[PDB]
């Protein structure tokens, strides 16, 4: 079903945890929540589900408002961030018991638990209580009693938080398979980037009660709204470089560099709301970052910690009149020393702009994936 | 270091001497040839009689004539064990569902009402009795089933002492977390579903508590029973064991013997409990 | 699956029931009783009605069951402390005009009775002892009120004298003839051997006022002492007396009466020190050996378990007496032993402070096993990760159990340990089958003693002191003592 | 609503109710009346509950001194027995049963303490209590002792208390004077004095209750005991060559024991009066009545003058008898609560050495004597 | 202190969890346990701790047996799995619950305990108890537990796997921080692969209660030594390929596509392996490798693409910096360099690559 949230705030007392929250999912949809640790992602989902009250505001779940409806009468399912099993049962009847509930076949139970099981690589621990499982098991426990149980609405907290690499890409797979057959709405909160991009048609971004921004995965790496998003969307952050605007164009600034220099260079980006000597926030990726051999924008200086992650190296890089470090990834390993001399090029196309206030000057610059 | 192991042994040996001394000295007296209260622990003159009379069997004295048992000791015990059986089966169902409301459900005057449990069953019980009779009497006319001298009133009648039971096996449920139920009730179950199948198995350890708690309570219950029961072979052993007790002297040969069985069927339901005393129920179920 | 119209008519059927049961309450003098079903079922047919109501569902067979056992209890307690009740005024003012309406009195002579078939009909003989004379009716038939006129005669009848059996099967018919003498006196059946000139000794005139037939004193009822009394009242009072309602005089009677105040802030203090210290090494005692009993290292706690609980199996009477044995001053095992090892015999009786240790010994021993059951089974509640946490904090067992086991458990048992507070501020009989309140309390006017609790001094007031059993008084007290332990508990 | 056309009798579980029964089964043959025979616990409690509703047992059995209660209660029916049948009981029994002057119970059985001895340590028992000191001393040397009985409870050193002058209400002519108590003066006081000095000479010990000294006794660790006739069948299991006597004189005068007579009072709510009469009358009060609940359990010393007599050939149950008639009647008066504490109270504080027995007397008689008043 | 398990077996009965393992964590070292949802990771790490039995082999926290130990005594502290915080004490008290018992000083708690709090942001969460808080807040106040115990063995299970990207990092950093201070061991489980890099000296990685390989990041990465590893490390996993004629220092093989080409290896049915960021494109290598695309992921940073080579039933999946505009049905060609292929045998074992990495 559609599941739509009109000015929905969630108070503890004076400490409001959710403000305003405005979301229009619509049916089908498969949406992902990310945000800060402790910003209010759960608290949705309680809310949705049934199982937090609602301080002021309406919630619409198939455009029947919802907000005193028993968890029973939602048509929700939730994977709990604690899993929440039942502990006196074993993951069959963990699996299996909200079938029982409805006046189903004993045969028609087992073929289908059986099948979800069998997914998830839980076929040898059907007998298993939640007690004798490790954290990864019980996990995939959690998810295939929601994932029998095919509910109208999918809410799932964290789902693959303590599964290994590979695994979790298997589950994410069948994950995306389940909502292109049953074509029913599903909610999916994650800390994992690569999930949100792979998996959404629209992700949400929370920022401590507050919609920082909604949009497609792409949308929202090459277009953040604001400062926050864009230190929040790709991993490593996003680098931010203090400058001051010294020309405006219609659909480009000019900036100054920091360094002693005082290198100039023109952005594709508006100039909407944007006065020349004002102090604005550079951000540019480590990804985007160039190699120096040809580049127009030269950043130099020494190399503070080198990360060797096999396939890619990380360096972050000390540059004089910058308080904080400039993070770059380079493709292979690199042989580089702590300490040593290292220059990148700085491509003007890729760089964001950011208002003190920390909304983002809208880049002009048409990047290809973005309909 | 093992020394702890040996200096709790050794600890709780000296502690189970001490508080089964007094209780010796009864078997000591239900054993003791004659009537007395004192005496050494191993009995100077031992006697079968007291032990005899009780499980029912004639007794062959000095003379020569058979003394038939006056009582039926066996029959007061079975008595015994129905009643504090069915009143145990009904407290818990009772103050298990109260409690229930109370732990997981919200009502207008909740907090009132529980307090006012607590506070109304602290009351002395001294005029109780004149209220009680009168009540069963008139009961008696209309539901002859629970009305004075049957088994049925006196179960009924204890089933009112349940206050304290509700606050003890709300205060377990309260430890349980709330998630449980909540996943649950989002698989569709009833309030009484999430209760049964979810909720119930995880508080297997306190049902029995209270399962304990009245049938020791109903065992060893006198005033009410003795009140309400006329009838010598209805009589529960707590009524029937009185008759030794007299004005200027007891035959306490007699009575120890009915006391020493009546702690019997306590100790076996105390047994059986057991099982459903164990640890590291919701272990697994939440993560936190 | 049940059918929704099975619900309504079941709920139907039960609603059929009430009113089979209410009306014919009513039917009755019951009213009281009716009354107080009406309201009962209907809450409860109401409840299962709407589904608004569901809450209840779960809380009303036990509220029900605790209203009428517990509270009914409770409020004619209340009740009855507004009243007279006691030995001396037990009965109705219609019991009491019942019981004064058959008392009677020996106002003519005493004739030995025979009766004699006569064919199909009988014959009645009378005996006049002191004249010697005799006297015989003609033939009657049995059936009513009927009167019988007496011959004097020398003849014996021609009948043969019937048994008592005879005489008992026809008794009813038999105590409704009067039988005349000669002389005129009227003679009724006063036995099952004799006839007499037994009479009523009291009149009712109608207004309310008995009279006595053999006295000529009038009497009237005064309602405010719960008496007939002689009439303007006079010195005379008839017993049986009836109850009648007194107002706050219960109360006050606690209130003015300087002499029963006189120990009772020191009694007072020594129940609350009783009852504090009761549950405190109850709970203490009980917490550890539960503790223990469950820990796995210990490889015999089976048998342990079972055998400390056993005080608590036992019925407490025996064990109590028992102890007042064992604890005897001169004989008695424990100093008896105390004499061996050591060289010294606690006054456990006569020495105040020692008594009250005493008491203390013998109530954590009835006590603590149902501490220990609690906690056999509260302990159940604390999951296993806590104690592997406070392993990787660095904790041993004294630690676990005074930073993690109390804490857990003390909420819990919060509302239990003021549950037995409150019952060991009543313990009425543990005091009187041990110490009977002594030692004595010298210079008490009222018998006070020093291991009395508050309910014993009460009730020695209340139910032995001289004044027959005063209900209304213990009532009061009742009352009182549970203002004073509500107010307690703050 | 008592039932017409049968009898209910309640009687105490160490009566001999089957007995009773079989009397009962006699009155039903005779008369088509059936008798039940009851014994319920509490039966003294139970009773002024029941019958103040008009209900419970058309006659009660318990100890006359209850009786005053429930005739005060207005549970008992007043009884009129002739001057004939009147003669075949014992005087002083008529004298307990009494009510405001009135009788209201029939007399049954008569029950008092007596001196129990050992023949084997003991051939000739004592006519003295001042005889005791002197006879303990060479008891001593041969381990054992003289005298040991329960010093506690009041009931059972009231006897030694009573003799010189001591009572509880003076009992005048036929009304207990409320305002007169005798537990203060000389009687009294010489009574607990000689007590206190048997303590104090070893000869007895202040804290000496019943277990301790009915098992001395039954052991044969003491020579004699003071005891009533419950614990008989005790003695004739140990196997003691005992004797039931008289209680040892003190100062010239006997030893005065409190008198318990066993009772059957008619319940006033009874539509069953004249079959409840000729039962007890001319059934149960006869010698072949009385013989058949002897037989069942012992009844000791019976009202009944010609039943008494052949009971009397016992020599222990003619010892119970003449300790019974030269003792004191029960007061049927509910003062005598007060009493029972009072007393217990100074007996022990004289014993234990709490207060001198001056004082402990005198504050005894301020305490019943200003909660009678009260 | 030191840790070294020697010989090392446990068992439920008689189903074996821990197989024969043998590990020698000198001090000072930070060693990361990966492997398989399930392998025993847990196991081994809650065997270290004392919170489970050894069955057969020998323990030793600096150079002294720990088996028979309590685990009080062991001088070790952890980060639970699953947080087991107490819940009748606020942030702050269970926090500041190790120091309460070995010593406790109450300027040094507050001290440590606002510190540790200021830099795991748990700061205004302080007065909070555990019900009141998120679960990557109840995460880092299992981490702050520890970190303020200072204990001489650090044990961390998943420390991290509630948190958000950019937290994830800052946590990284001050781990790394205390343990470079203190110098002090640690063994941290982790299924970031990110996380397993940066901050091992050591990798341990584990397989069905066994150890499969214990070395140097890089060297995991670049020298497998079996087909498990290869495909246990690195995510996206190494892709396979089920490949006639053996030289001394290099071994050649054949490729199952219908062309049937032939390629030297430098390396010692076998199964030739290949990483997808290893993988070139079409026009510069030698060996073209043509399919269909099947999934495309637009990762931002990069382009993920499924490529379906004929007659082999298992995808390709390649890894292309940028975004790359390619979709589903679309035709796609990869090279395939000799220098970085790994090869694997009938068995499992691997043929060492003799090829240098940098
Ligand atoms: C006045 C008190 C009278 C008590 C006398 C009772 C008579 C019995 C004699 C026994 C004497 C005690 C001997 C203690 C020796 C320790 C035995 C031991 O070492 O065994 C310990 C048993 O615990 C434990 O009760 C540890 C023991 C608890 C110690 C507490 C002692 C203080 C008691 C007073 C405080 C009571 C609290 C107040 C309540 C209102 C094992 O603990 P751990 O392995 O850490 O726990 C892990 C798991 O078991 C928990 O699920
Ligand atoms: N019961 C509570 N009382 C007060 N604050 C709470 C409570 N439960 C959660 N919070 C706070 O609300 C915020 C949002 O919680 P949650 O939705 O779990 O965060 P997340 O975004 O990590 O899912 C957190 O900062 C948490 O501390
Ligand atoms: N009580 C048990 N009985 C049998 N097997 C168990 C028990 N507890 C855990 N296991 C199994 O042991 C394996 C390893 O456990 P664990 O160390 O928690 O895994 P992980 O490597 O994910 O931490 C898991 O496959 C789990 O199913
Ligand atoms: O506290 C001493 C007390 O313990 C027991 O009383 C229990 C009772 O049995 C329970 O049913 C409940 O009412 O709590 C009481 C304690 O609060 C013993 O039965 C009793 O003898 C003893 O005095
Ligand atoms: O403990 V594990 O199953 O998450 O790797
Ligand atoms: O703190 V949260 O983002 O639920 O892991
Ligand atoms: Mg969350
Ligand atoms: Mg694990």
């Amino acid at each position: 079903a559609s599941v739509q949230l009109q000015n929905v705030t969630k108070a503890w007392g004076e400490v409001v945890v959710s403000k305003d929250i405005n979301l229009d999912i619509h049916e089908g949809e498969f949406v992902v929540f990310v945000g800060p640790s402790g910003c209010g992602k759960s608290t949705l989902l309680r809310m949705i589900a049934g199982l937090e009250t609602i301080t002021s505001g309406d919630l619409f779940i198939g455009e029947k408002r919802m907000n005193d409806t028993p968890p029973a009468e939602r048509g929700v399912g939730m994977v709990f961030q604690s899993y929440a099993l039942y502990p006196h049962l074993s993951v069959a009847e963990n699996m299996s018991f909200g079938l029982k509930l409805a006046g189903a076949k004993k045969e028609v139970i087992n073929q289908r638990v059986n099948q979800v099981a069998e997914v998830l690589q839980l076929a040898h621990l059907l007998d298993r209580k939640p007690k004798a499982l490790s954290g990864g098991q019980r996990q995939r426990v959690a998810i295939g009693r929601t994932l029998v149980a095919e509910p109208s609405v999918f809410l799932l907290d964290e789902p693959l938080s303590n599964l290994d690499a590979a695994l979790r890409v298997q589950m994410r797979i069948e994950i995306s398979r389940l909502h292109k057959r049953l074509g029913r709405t599903m909610i999916y909160v994650t800390h994992d980037q690569v999930e949100a991009m792979t998996l959404a048609d629209k992700i949400v971004v929370l920022d401590a009660g507050r919609v920082a921004q909604v949009g497609k995965p792409l949308e929202l790496y090459h277009y953040p709204a604001d400062r926050f998003v864009a230190g929040f969307i790709g991993s490593p952050k996003m680098n931010f470089l203090p400058v001051k605007v010294t020309a405006t164009a219609i659909d480009q600034v000019q900036v100054e560099l920091p360094m002693p220099n005082r290198q100039q260079v023109w952005l594709p980006v508006e100039s909407r709301d944007v006065q020349v000597g004002a102090n604005m926030s550079l951000g540019i990726r480590p990804e985007h970052l160039l190699p120096s051999d040809i580049a127009d924008v030269i950043l130099e200086g020494e190399v503070q910690v080198v990360e060797q992650l096999g396939n890619e190296t990380q360096i972050h890089i000390q540059i004089p009149s910058i308080r904080q470090n400039l993070v770059y990834r380079q493709n292979d390993v690199v042989l580089v020393e702590e300490g040593a001399t290292f220059a990148i090029g700085l491509p003007p196309e890729r760089c964001h702009l950011f208002r003190e206030d920390g909304t983002a000057c809208r880049r002009l610059h048409k990047e290809p994936g973005v309909a | 270091q093992k020394a702890r192991l040996f200096i709790t042994h050794l600890l709780l040996l000296l502690f189970i001497a001490a508080i089964m001394f007094p209780l010796l000295m009864v078997v000591a007296i239900s054993l003791r040839q004659g009537n007395f209260a004192t005496g050494s622990l191993i009995p100077e003159q031992i006697s079968w009689d007291h032990w005899k009379l009780a499980l029912g069997f004639s007794v062959e004295q000095a003379d020569g004539r058979i003394t038939p048992p006056p009582f039926p000791v066996l029959l007061w015990l079975w008595n015994s064990v129905k009643v504090a059986g069915i009143s145990a089966i009904g407290i818990v169902a009772l103050s298990t569902t109260c409690a229930y409301a109370f732990a997981r459900m919200r009502f207008p005057g909740k907090a009132t009402l529980l307090k006012g449990m607590l506070i109304f069953q602290m009351f002395p019980a001294v005029l109780s009795l004149v209220a009680l009779y009168a009540l069963f009497d008139r009961l008696g006319e209309y539901i002859p089933f629970i009305g004075l001298n049957t088994h049925g009133g006196v179960i009924f009648a204890y089933l009112g002492g349940i206050a304290l039971h509700v606050w003890t096996i709300k205060g377990y449920f309260e430890t349980i977390d709330s998630s449980l139920e909540e996943a649950a009730a989002l698989d569709g179950a009833t309030p009484w579903q999430a209760f049964r199948l979810v909720l119930l198995p995880l508080s297997v350890p306190i049902l029995a508590v209270v399962f304990i708690l009245s049938f020791i309570a109903a065992i060893t219950e006198v005033p009410v029973a003795s009140l309400l029961l006329r009838d010598v072979n209805s009589y529960t052993l707590a009524v029937g064991m009185q008759q030794y007790l007299n004005p200027q002297n007891y035959l306490w040969g007699d009575f120890a013997a009915a006391a020493v069985m009546s702690a019997l069927p306590i100790t076996i339901v105390f047994l059986l409990a057991q099982r459903w005393l164990v640890n590291g129920l919701t272990a697994g179920g939440v993560k936190g | 699956w049940q059918s929704d119209a099975l619900k309504w008519s079941v709920l139907g059927l039960l609603g059929l029931l009430v009113g089979y049961l209410v009306v014919l309450m009513y039917a009755q003098g019951e009213y009281l009783f009716a009354i107080t079903t009406l309201i009962l079922s209907s809450a409860g047919l109401y409840i299962f009605a709407n589904r608004k109501a569901y809450a209840w569902r779960y809380v009303y067979p036990g509220m029900a069951g605790m209203g009428l056992f517990v509270l009914f209890p409770l409020v004619c307690t209340i009740a009855i402390a507004f009243t007279n009740y006691s030995s001396t005024n037990q009965l109705t003012f219609e019991r009491a005009q019942e019981v004064l309406l058959d008392r009677s009195w020996q106002a003519g002579k005493t004739y030995n009775f025979g009766l004699y078939p006569a064919g199909d009909e009988w014959q009645l003989a009378l005996s006049d002892g002191e004249t010697g004379k005799n006297y015989l009716s003609d033939a009657f038939k049995f059936g009513g009120e009927q009167k019988l006129q007496l011959k004097e005669t020398t003849a014996q009848p021609e009948g043969e004298r019937a048994n008592l059996r005879v005489i008992t099967q026809n008794r009813q018919a038999l105590s409704d003839i009067t039988a005349i003498l000669p002389d005129g006196n009227k003679v009724m059946m006063s036995s099952l051997r004799q006839f007499s000139g037994t009479q009523p000794l009291y009149t009712l005139d109608g207004d309310g006022t008995l009279t006595n037939n053999q006295s000529g004193v009038k009497y009237r009822p005064n309602n405010q002492i719960g008496f007939y009394q002689s009439i303007n009242w006079g010195d005379e009072k008839l017993s049986p007396g009836y109850t009648v309602t007194t107002g706050w005089k219960n109360f006050t009677r606690v209130f003015t009466d300087e002499g029963i105040q006189k120990p009772f802030l020191a009694i007072f203090v020594w129940t609350v020190v009783f009852s504090l210290i009761t549950v405190f090494l109850t709970v203490a005692v009980g917490m550890v050996l539960a503790c223990l009993v469950q820990w796995e290292a210990l490889r015999g706690k089976a048998v342990y378990r079972v055998l400390l609980i056993l005080p608590y199996a036992v019925p407490s009477f025996i064990s109590i007496l028992i102890f007042k044995g064992l604890f005897n001053q001169s004989f008695g095992e424990i100093n008896m032993m105390l004499s061996a090892l050591f060289g010294v015999k606690p006054a456990w009786f006569s020495d105040p402070t020692t008594a009250r240790t005493m008491l203390i010994i013998v109530n954590t021993w009835l006590g603590y096993p149902y501490m220990m059951i609690l906690c056999m089974g509260l302990l159940k509640a604390i999951p296993d990760d806590l104690y592997e946490a406070s392993a990787m904090d660095g904790a041993g067992p004294f630690q676990n159990f005074f930073k993690i086991t109390l804490p857990l458990l003390i909420k819990p048992l919060t509302p239990l340990m003021i549950a037995s507070f409150a019952f060991n501020f009543n313990n009425f009989v543990l005091i009187q089958l041990l110490t009977n309140g002594g030692p004595d309390r010298l210079g008490t006017t009222t018998p006070a003693g020093y291991t009395d609790l508050l309910v014993n001094y009460t009730y020695r007031i209340a139910f032995e002191g001289g004044g027959g059993q005063d209900f209304g008084l213990a009532a009061a007290i009742a009352t009182l003592i549970f203002l004073l332990v509500g107010a307690l508990a703050i | 609503k008592i039932e017409e056309g049968k009898l209910v009798i309640w009687i105490n579980g160490d009566k001999g109710y089957n007995g009773l029964a079989e009397v009962g089964k006699k009155f039903e043959k005779d008369t088509g009346i059936k008798v039940t025979v009851e014994h319920p616990d509490k039966l003294e409690e139970k009773f002024p509950q029941v019958a103040a509703t008009g209900d419970g047992p058309d006659i009660i059995f318990w100890a006359h001194d209850r009786f005053g209660g429930y005739a005060q209660s207005g549970l008992l029916a007043e009884i009129t027995p002739d001057k004939a049948f009147q003669d075949k009981l014992y005087p002083f029994t008529w004298d307990a049963v009494r009510y405001n002057g009135k009788l209201i119970a029939y007399p049954i059985a008569v029950e008092a303490l007596s001196l129990i001895y050992n023949k084997d340590l003991l051939p000739n028992p004592p006519k003295t209590w001042e005889e005791i000191p002197a006879l303990d001393k060479e008891l001593k040397a041969k381990g054992k002792s003289a005298l040991m009985f329960n010093l506690q409870e009041p009931y059972f050193t009231w006897p030694l208390i009573a003799a010189d002058g001591g009572y509880a209400f003076k009992y005048e002519n036929g009304k207990y004077d409320i305002k007169d108590v005798g537990v203060d003066n000389a009687g009294a006081k010489a009574g607990l004095t000689f007590l206190v000095d048997l303590i104090k000479n070893k000869h007895m010990n202040a804290d000496t209750d019943y277990s301790i000294a009915e098992a001395a006794f039954n052991k044969g660790e003491t020579a004699m005991t003071i005891n009533g006739p419950w614990a008989w069948s005790n003695i004739d299991t140990s196997k003691v060559n005992y004797g039931v006597t008289v209680l040892p004189t003190f100062k010239g005068q006997p030893s005065k024991p409190f008198v318990g007579v066993l009772s059957a009072g008619i319940n006033a709510a009874s539509p069953n009066k004249e079959l409840a009469k000729e039962f007890l009358e001319n059934y149960l009060l006869t010698d072949e009545g009385l013989e058949a609940v002897n037989k069942d359990k012992p009844l000791g010393a019976v009202a009944l003058k010609s039943y008494e007599e052949e009971l009397a050939k016992d020599p222990r149950i003619a010892a119970t008898m003449e300790n019974a008639q030269k003792g004191e009647i029960m007061p049927n008066i509910p003062q005598m609560s007060a009493f029972w504490y009072a007393v217990r109270t100074a007996v022990i504080n004289a014993a234990s050495g709490r207060q001198t027995v001056d004082e402990a007397l005198k504050d005894a008689q301020t305490r019943i004597t200003k909660a009678s008043a009260s």
